């Protein structure tokens, strides 16, 4: 199946965000990308066989500390 | 006080277009305190760090969600409009 996969970034203002999303958007095999939670601090990742390790290590060293908060697959009946 | 669902503003969501759009809302408490929300498919599973524990939650047709949840901490269902 596809995954979901949701990472919470240290993002500091709407640039930050601007350019977390634009680095993930650039990994292999993302269909999507967008900044989600009460407090648009968390980035919702879907497509197939992402790797959310190399994604978390890339965001930790360009951006800002980063938590797996979710993995989960589509649904599709 | 009985978390009241009702009250509850509805998450800050995105509807990705390449998959399936998910039937549910999810709402995440610590001490009856909202922590997030988001969207999660009905009749279903997902795996979601719940405080200082991973949680294998599950979810019925009707959005209802059960896990084993750390103490304090709860994710609650909703079905989402139309749904």
């Amino acid at each position: 199946l596809k995954q979901k996969i949701v990472i919470k970034v240290a993002m500091e203002g709407n640039n930050c965000r601007s350019k977390a999303m634009a680095l993930v958007a650039s990994t292999g095999g993302v269909d999507s990308v967008a900044l989600v939670g009460d407090l648009r601090d968390k980035i919702e990742v879907v497509g197939y066989g992402i790797d959310p390790i190399k994604l978390i290590s890339a965001l930790r060293k360009k951006v800002g500390d980063a938590e797996l908060l979710q993995v989960s697959q589509a649904k599709e009946d | 006080r009985a978390i009241d669902l009702s009250r509850e503003r509805d998450p800050n969501f995105f509807d990705h277009p390449g998959i399936p759009v998910p039937e549910c809302f999810w709402f995440m408490f610590k001490n009856n305190v909202r922590q997030d929300a988001g969207t999660c498919y009905s009749s279903w599973k997902m795996d979601m760090k719940v405080g200082p524990n991973w949680v294998h939650i599950k979810s019925d047709d009707n959005c209802n969600l059960s896990g084993d949840f750390p103490p304090g901490w709860i994710v609650l269902g909703k079905k989402r409009p139309g749904f």
